[PDB]
RNA sequence: AAUGUAGGUAAGGGAAGUCGGCAAGCCGGAUCCGUAACUUCGGGAUAAGGAUUGGCUCUAAGGGCUGGGUCGGUCGCGGCC
RNA sequence: UACCUGGUUGAUCCUGCCAGUAGCAUAUGCUUGUCUCAAAGAUUAAGCCAUGCAUGUCUAAGUACGCACGGCCGGUACAGUGAAACUGCGAAUGGCUCAUUAAAUCAGUUAUGGUUCCUUUGGUCGCUCGCCACUUGGAUAACUGUGGUAAUUCUAGAGCUAAUACAUGCCGACGGGCGCUGACCCCCUUCGCGGGGGGGAUGCGUGCAUUUAUCAGUGGUGACUCUAGAUAACCUCGGGCCGAUCGCACGCCCCCCGUGGCGGCGACGACCCAUUCGAACGUCUGCCCUAUCAACUUUCGAUGGUAGUCGCCGUGCCUACCAUGGUGACCACGGGUGACGGGGAAUCAGGGUUCGAUUCCGGAGAGGGAGCCUGAGAAACGGCUACCACAUCCAAGGAAGGCAGCA
RNA sequence: UAGCGUAUAUUAAAGUUGCUGCAGUUAAAAAGCUCGUAGUUGGAUCUUGGGAGCGGGCGUCCCCGCCCUCUCGGCGGGGCCCGAAGCGUUUACUUUGAAAAAAUUAGAGUGUUCAAAGCAGGCCCGAGCCGCCUGGAUACCGCAGCUAGGAAUAAUGGAAUAGGA
RNA sequence: CGCCGGGCAGCUUCCGGGAAACCAAAGUCUUUGGGUUCCGGGGGGAGUAUGGUUGCAAAGCUGAAACUUAAAGGAAUUGACGG
RNA sequence: CGUCGCUACUACCGAUUGGAUGGUUUAGUGAGGCCCUCGGAUCGGCCCCGCCGGGGUGCCCUGGCGGAGCGCUG
């Protein structure tokens, strides 16, 4: 079948190469797994060894990490954005290592407000007031409402993850290989990564 | 092949074995275990070349299956078990004890030991790691592994495992000094005292060893086993304590044996 | 020139750039940690490994490479690839029939990492073997000494 | 209607018709490959031979114009150093 | 034993080849009394094969309601011997041959800090707080009966019956501890505020394996992005572990009592770790003849970079985007080989020249290719699928093939 | 001589492939001549002599002793000692050591009835030996790779716009 | 009339070599190694066939095999013969 | 010594867009396996629930025919 042997490329001077065997199994390759995005779908393959691999054919959650908070959260992949290598993947949404994505903020948010407890994503409020209401006061006492403040002082967030937070999505850019481990774990971009990955989006379009 | 060997010819058996060619094709072809087939005594030949106590495969199979043999305190059926280095084997039927030590001629010679001695064995550890929870570990020249050991332990020292518990009494740490025996290549069977270590990064480590005569060699780091607290031994030593001695003087101590007994 | 000169971001794996720039950090400005390690065997990790900003994932210093097996030298001979060169390795093998040596030579592409600049041809490199880098690099440029230079008229 | 003049089609065969492939038919544009003998070395050569070609939705590449100021130390919300 | 002799001339010194001479290694001819070893369809045809055999397997310790025998000791689940069959393991070793193969195989050296690993051996298996457990559900073999086809180690329908097969699934440890969240309370500088700590009800996660991201720096390397810690979470319905298993003698506690709780020796089993047998791809150096083969490689990967895919893993292995590289008179590239490579064999001053199909190691192949299931391990051929070439039976509707295994 | 002849491949003879080790005026043979790149080969020169008791006997022989530096010397503060760091170049070379499968080759031992072989075997036994002593060596294994001594020979470099110690 | 150096040579010599003719190089060679280039392997077939390449052409360079043959050759000696 | 003539043998050139047998390949067609996206011949569970039933007491603990809930499901 498909095979990865190197006796089937040309020699470094350039000579061909005769093969001594024919193809043999554990040389051997499989169709790519090509992880689009829909509801769960993982076929289980047989590897060497006996052992397991996860081929992700659909996928539509994952766990990303914010990294700088070291909040990691189980999200919802909307679509995808970028893919360094292929244009094509972009088009056909299909995830992979490396490939950034759109990822709900939802939990991000509510943990923001569950631990800072600042407003996140917000335009005006005064619209979830029965819930909202009681995370805004909690009535708390001395030491609590100490803490609370002690905490308030380093709850800045940089202007382009709290524009993507009003948006409602955040990008982030995947690490784990869907198709090796049927996962799609990552780690949300912010910093220097993120404004390089936004001004590559703005130069493709815009 | 399309997968593991499971004969091994006559011809290409170890060396000490001591296997003939005329008997037949094969040879035992050791089960695994804890030691490399390159360097054990399997108990077929064990019982069968070295003791004569079986004529035949099947009157060692036989032997093994009756549920005499033990080896490292513990009843083993395999006929083709590797014994390898220093594992005591036990026979309690007939009463004796056998210690698999390296002659200096590099063979398993026939060594037998009292019970008191065969009681506890040495093992030279092979690596130190830490595992889940924060625990040590240690594995040694064997396949045993153990867990909670002294700190002081490390990587190739000597442990004193006593049988029918498996932990450590005691330990020899490798030492300048030291009293060992080399394990592999040419000095294999020689008995010495650790005088230099010169160490070469990213390649094999090269100790300089010397006998009571006086007479230097060098082995490899992997080959060396610490036997003795600077130069007693802590185990009891083969006939010629391990000196090997040249042909020279070989062939007048045979002429003189001969001489004495005509 | 600038380090982002790719489709994808380039950065080393180890360093975590993102530590939560907050009022207790001035900013800025705070320059952005280096990872680097040595690699044994009496070879020195270069000052512009040390504090240079090129991200190569194939550095012997700054890179997911380890040193092990073969360490040997060559000359260099052309500089034309990316981010790895050729180099010659001459030695005499012996024909025992004449009594005699015969010069042979094998050229070897070796990876040659950004922390080494004043590379020429005709310099004596010294590399080590590493895991393969690519169909036909084994080695790392880990030293480099110039061929009776270190002067320009 | 015949016969003609001009234009088409025709199963199976494929020049057996005829002085003679006359006439008709086949091929044909462009792109990508690939091209022999011979030769006055220029050619032969579109040799020969093969593949592709629509519609729709996109993606990349190939350019041109301006402006890049560190500022009220100030008055010709503007100007000279 | 570092060796020569005849032949050009009328004759002589040479050059020079022819011929002689000795060994071994194939065949052949003639001859052949004894005895000990011993090669043996390699050379041509890796050409074609009738027939027969060459891989099967049960201990007390997975499943016996076959009468197929049999002790019954006779009112009892199962005495025992056991066919068949299910399950487990093996069938990837061995054996044969040398067609392919010219930096390929292979030899020595070294690495896997870039991988997988059945089995053996040794660790680990109450670490997890979460109306059956004195034991859960269904089916299927073997077996009875009804058949079909000319045929096969072909099988269908119907009716039963098991599990260490296939599934489902608790209790116990288990009291809690730890980390967040914190109702509120108390001791507090007390003072009109701030207070510095103690408790804490209610909630959420806790173990190993996996996949991410982050922090710190118990042991180890020459060198980890090592190992081990800590935090946040994931943990894939063709979905990890956290035992619904089997024998051997049988004994201890009885307060509560009187039917329960306990116990030893094993076997099987496991996620993971280590070890063993290995395997796979790599590093350096080394191969015969040929220039009437001097320039090759590169659209269709050639050399490198970046990011991925795939693979057990490192890598143009493959894809996308880039760069224009890479190898050669130190013989690339191409061609030939009556080339499997090596350990070795013949010959023997020294140096060499030839031979290694051939019993040991490594490789490759099973008529030629190609593709796969199972399994730890096969691109297996005494496994399957298809095509090509041969070729068997046929009732012409189909069915079955692979001796470069032993004969 | 129970073997011998013949054919063929191959080896020695063949110093008729010549590295050792052939030839090239006339026997076969040096290009018509010169330049010239790869290749091959390259002049001389850098430490010699003087010392002490062991000493191929200062026995004016000479086993031979030689008359690198700096760091905790492991017997923050002793002379009772010898370990951690580097080499005032890099190599070739030479010697040693390791690691190099067995069989085969050489070769140790062993009366197979001798030998080719094989890896066995031998001592007593008065009959009770309710058994004793051994062997299954060693050498070679090219080239390449590793280690430690030596520094003649050969290559290679250090300070010249001093950008030197 | 001499001396020196580089040349064209000559005479002579038991330096030595060589099969000898002869050669102060054709010597310093079994007492065999200063460095390096080209090139021969019995006589024919044959410098032929074919391929390649150069040339306007004539031709030049590179260059086989089948087959055939027991000698072909070199230097010297004696004789015979010589328009 | 060479031409010419006769007889053998060995090669060479040569129209025949000669012939045969191998090998490597372009292009076209393309079996079969594997993967993906569908597909759904059948086989089971829940909702059974036209009913007799029912016991802590028309309010079922269910011991079965039976329609089929004409759905949810594997
Ligand atoms: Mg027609
Ligand atoms: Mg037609
Ligand atoms: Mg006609
Ligand atoms: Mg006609
Ligand atoms: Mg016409
Ligand atoms: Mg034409
Ligand atoms: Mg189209
Ligand atoms: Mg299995
Ligand atoms: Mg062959
Ligand atoms: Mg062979
Ligand atoms: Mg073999
Ligand atoms: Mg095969
Ligand atoms: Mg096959
Ligand atoms: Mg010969
Ligand atoms: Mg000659
Ligand atoms: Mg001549
Ligand atoms: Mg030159
Ligand atoms: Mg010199
Ligand atoms: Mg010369
Ligand atoms: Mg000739």
């Amino acid at each position: 079948g498909i095979s990865r042997d190197n006796w089937h490329k040309r020699r470094k001077t350039g000579g061909k190469r005769k093969p001594y065997h024919k193809k043999r199994k554990y040389e051997l390759g499989r169709p790519a797994a090509n992880t689009k995005i829909g509801p769960r779908r993982i076929h289980t393959v047989r590897v060497r060894g006996g052992n397991k691999k996860y081929r992700a054919l659909r996928l539509d959650v994952g766990n990303f990490s914010w990294g700088s908070e070291c909040c990691t959260r189980k999200t919802r992949i909307i679509d995808v954005v970028y893919n360094a290598s292929n244009n094509e993947l972009v088009r056909t949404k299909t995830l992979v290592k490396n490939c950034i994505v759109l990822i709900d903020s939802t939990p991000y948010r509510q943990w923001y407000e569950s631990h800072y407890a600042l407003p996140l994503g917000r335009k005006k409020g005064a619209k979830l007031t029965p819930e909202e209401e009681e995370i805004l006061n909690k009535k708390r006492s001395k030491k609590i409402q100490k803490k609370y403040d002690e905490r308030k002082k380093n709850a800045k967030i940089s202007s382009l993850l709290e524009e993507q937070f009003q948006q409602g999505k955040l990008l982030a850019c995947i690490a784990s290989r869907p198709g090796q481990c049927g996962r799609a774990d990552g780690y949300v971009l912010e910093g220097k990564e993120l404004e390089f990955y936004l001004r590559k989006i703005k130069a493709r379009k815009g | 092949a399309r997968g593991p060997k499971k004969h091994l010819k006559r011809v290409a058996a170890p060396k000490h074995w001591m296997l003939d060619k005329l008997t037949g094709v094969f040879a035992p072809r050791p089960s695994t275990g804890p030691h490399k087939l390159r360097e054990c005594l399997p108990l077929i030949i064990f019982l069968r070349n070295r003791l004569k106590y079986a004529l035949t495969g099947d009157e060692v199979k036989k032997i093994c299956m009756q549920r005499f043999i033990k080896i490292d305190g513990k009843v083993r059926t395999d006929i083709t078990y590797p014994a390898g280095f220093m594992d005591v084997i036990s026979i309690d039927k007939t009463g004796e004890n056998f210690r698999l030590i390296y002659d200096t001629k590099g063979r398993f010679a026939v060594h037998r030991i009292t019970p008191e001695e065969a009681k506890y064995k040495l093992c030279k550890v092979r690596k130190i790691f830490v595992g889940t929870k924060g625990i040590p570990h240690l594995v040694t020249h064997d396949a045993r592994t153990i867990r909670y050991p002294d700190p002081l332990i490390k990587v190739n020292d000597t442990i004193q495992i006593d049988l029918e518990t498996g932990k450590i009494t005691d330990f020899i740490k490798f030492d300048t000094g030291n009293l060992c025996m080399v394990t592999g290549g040419a000095n294999l069977g020689r008995i010495g005292v650790i005088t230099n270590r010169e160490r070469h990064p990213g390649s094999f480590d090269v100790v300089h060893v010397k006998d009571a005569n006086g007479n230097s060699f060098a082995t490899r780091l992997s080959n060396i086993f610490v036997i003795g607290k600077g130069n007693k031994p802590w185990i009891s030593l083969p006939r010629g304590k391990g000196i090997r001695l040249t042909i020279a003087e070989e062939r007048d101590k045979r002429l003189a044996a001969k001489q004495s007994s005509g | 020139a600038d380090i982002q000169t790719e489709r994808a971001y380039q950065k080393q794996p180890t360093i975590f750039q993102n530590k939560k720039r907050v009022l207790l950090g001035e900013t800025g400005k705070e320059k952005l940690p280096r990872y680097y390690k040595n690699i044994g065997l009496g070879f020195k990790t270069p000052k512009e490994a040390i504090e240079g900003t090129y991200i190569d994932k194939k550095c012997p210093f700054t890179g997911n490479v380890s040193i092990r097996g073969r360490i040997l030298s060559g000359v260099v001979t052309k500089m034309k690839m990316q981010r790895t060169i050729v180099i010659r390795r001459d030695y005499l093998h012996y024909i025992r029939k004449y009594n005699r040596f015969e010069k042979r030579h094998k050229n070897m592409s070796v990876h040659l990492s950004p922390c080494f600049r004043d590379v020429q041809i005709g310099d004596i490199v010294t590399v080590g073997e590493c895991r393969p880098l690519s169909k036909t690099v084994r080695f790392n440029v880990l030293k480099v000494t110039k061929a009776a230079g270190t002067k320009k008229q």
